[PDB]
């Protein structure tokens, strides 16, 4: 196989920056090499062929260049809808290799999260288990920390989250932190609480409840 | 005199073709005698060369296009053994298939047109000695010259086709 | 325009074999193209599987070649890729994608389909509401189903604003779970009720649920 290098994997700029993208082949592969755009839980989009030929219904600010080894995409003037993973691909020789692909998020202003707390469902304590969760909606970055307080008694391991990738309108995240517990150690407690640390928060913001 | 290619399943008549042009390997390593054989890795080799017609066939190029006033060889590097050598002719020549399970290429038309690329292939690597031999092998898509036709695909061996030596 | 779109199982379990079509929408699968089909593993990459002409002929990857088939139904007007003897390494989202005159590009692609390579049962999920600084935010948790995924929506469509539908986690039972939450104005809790359309169409399950304060 051809291997696809590409470079950076992962890189974080601004609305109206020049993003650069390489991508180097381990063989010489002429000009047969083609870039895409791939937004979460969508189908690729191709934006160019033949490492230069601009797939029509893609923006004229992306721009592909190279011939050889190595290749360059540029998008000259990024925007919030440009959240993507972008991947080189082969096209000289069977089998048509890809590169691991590059992630480009999208950097904004430090933004607060709205701290949010759901206390479990009469449904679901009829099922023997409870599930409490935390929600931090639309911060920014996604570094966050998030601890539990039952009857203000810390918890570790019974908690595990799960985060949204980058919108394309604010480019925010959004954090999600569920504290499971059987109906027998809910009942145990009756002050839940959930706290949250971020670079945006000037102290730790915590939000909670009552059982019942 | 004719040369008779043996295909399998037997083509009918109107798979008779015109070939134009062909696509070789020099053989690596090592006496002043340059070796090719026919080039059989991926059908991509084949694309590379746009000497390709819509007939999709391998070794051979059936219905592809013509040079202008004579026979033209390319390849992406030279010294690069695995870059193969696009050959395209200028003049074609007919693949006739009687549908007997036998294709048939005029012996004159044929050598003669070896006698070109030996030529040219000469020009290129500067050598006197041009050895044609048979496919190197591989799977049964390269190691014959294959083609599609209708829908169905057939094989044909052209061993016979790559045999000689020129000076 | 040319449009693609497959169909078939989610779930295989090992050793068996994968069959998954598709139906290839304003163009022929009897043109001058390549019909290819593509896998994607989170960690892992895209990784090109093989490539069918209209004309019979089939190019496969070395590394699946002693697994693989992919076929051309002209009736149906489709193209189905056939992956035998599967294994945990397959478990991936599985695109078909038309190239264009084997030139480089792969122009048009299918939505994909998620295949989970697992030996566990398909079952549904059960929804639980979500109800409590000026806004409110509301949500549906889907717990505990098999395999992915879920088809979470809000109103039917109608209110997609400030929707966040989080990604799945595997639990230690072998079940996936999320949840998915929407801000509205707080003034808004009492003038118009939120039910959230849960589908799983692995078990199909077209669970609603309403969202009310308390
Ligand atoms: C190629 O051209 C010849 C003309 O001599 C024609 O008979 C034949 O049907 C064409 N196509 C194929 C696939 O052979
Ligand atoms: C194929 O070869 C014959 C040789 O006489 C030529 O006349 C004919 O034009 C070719 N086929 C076509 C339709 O190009």
């Amino acid at each position: 196989d051809i291997q696809m290098t590409q470079s950076p994997s992962s890189l974080s700029a601004s609305v109206g920056d020049r993003v650069s993208i390489t991508c180097r082949a381990s063989q010489n592969i002429i000009n047969y090499l083609n870039w895409y755009q791939q937004k979460p839980g969508k189908a690729p989009k191709l934006l160019i062929n033949a490492a230069s030929s601009l797939q029509s219904g893609v923006p004229s600010r992306v721009s592909g260049s190279g011939s050889g080894t190595d290749f360059t995409l540029t998008i000259s003037s990024l925007q919030s809808e440009d959240f993507a993973t972008y991947y080189c691909q082969q096209s000289h020789s069977t089998p048509p290799t890809f590169g691991q692909g590059t992630k480009v998020e999208i950097k904004r202003t430090v933004a607060a999260p709205s701290v949010f707390i759901f206390p479990p469902s009469d449904e679901q304590l009829k099922s023997g288990t409870a599930s409490v969760v935390c929600l931090l909606n639309n911060f920014y970055p996604r570094e966050a920390k998030v601890q539990w307080k039952v009857d203000n008694a810390l918890q570790s391991g019974n908690s595990q989250e799960s985060v949204t990738e980058q919108d394309s309108k604010d480019s925010t995240y959004s954090l999600s932190s569920t504290l499971t517990l059987s109906k027998a150690d809910y009942e145990k407690h009756k002050v839940y609480a959930c706290e949250v640390t971020h670079q945006g928060l000037s102290s730790p913001v915590t939000k909670s409840f009552n059982r019942g | 005199d004719t040369i008779t290619l043996p295909c399998r399943p037997a083509p009918p008549p109107h798979c008779s073709s015109n070939i134009t042009g062909l696509i070789l390997t020099r053989q690596g390593g090592y006496a002043n005698t340059v070796i090719f054989r026919p080039s059989g890795g991926d059908w991509r080799d084949i694309a590379r060369c746009q000497i390709a017609g819509t007939v999709v066939s391998t070794q051979l190029f059936l219905n592809g296009s013509l040079a202008e006033e004579e026979v033209v060889i390319r390849s992406e590097d030279w010294r690069d053994n695995a870059k193969s050598i696009c050959v395209q002719l200028a003049t074609s020549v007919e693949i006739a298939c009687t549908g007997a399970g036998h294709c048939a290429i005029s012996r004159a038309k044929w050598a003669n047109t070896l006698k070109q690329i030996a030529s040219k292939l000469r020009e290129q690597y500067g050598a006197k000695t041009i050895i044609f031999k048979p496919s190197s092998g591989g799977d049964p898509e390269f190691v014959n010259h294959s083609f599609n036709c209708g829908g169905e695909f057939f094989y044909c061996a052209s061993t016979q086709l790559f045999a000689s030596t020129w000076f | 325009q040319v449009q693609l779109q497959e169909s078939g199982p989610g779930l295989v379990e090992p050793s068996g074999t994968l069959s998954l079509t598709c139906a290839v929408s304003g163009g022929s699968i009897s043109s001058t193209n390549w019909w290819t089909w593509v896998r994607q593993t989170p960690g892992t990459g895209l990784e090109w599987i093989g490539e069918i002409h209209h004309s019979g002929i089939t190019n496969y990857n070395p590394s699946l070649k002693s697994r693989v088939t992919i076929s051309v139904d002209k009736s149906k007007n489709q193209f189905s890729l056939k992956l035998s003897s599967v294994i945990a390494a397959d478990t991936a989202a599985y695109y078909c994608a038309r190239g264009d005159d084997i030139l480089t590009g792969y122009n048009y692609w299918g939505q994909g389909t998620l295949v989970t390579v697992s030996s566990a049962s398909t079952k549904g999920p059960s929804v639980f509401p979500l109800a409590p600084g000026g806004t409110a935010a509301l949500g549906c948790l889907v717990k505990d189903y098999f395999p992915e995924p879920v088809t979470v929506s809000w109103n039917s469509g109608a209110l997609t604003s400030g929707v966040h539908t989080f990604p799945a986690v595997l639990q230690s039972s072998g079940l996936y779970s999320l949840s998915s939450v929407v801000t509205v104005p707080s003034s808004s809790l009492g003038t118009q009720t939120y039910i959230c359309n849960v589908n799983h169409k692995p078990s199909n399950t077209k669970v609603d649920k309403k969202v009310e304060p308390k």
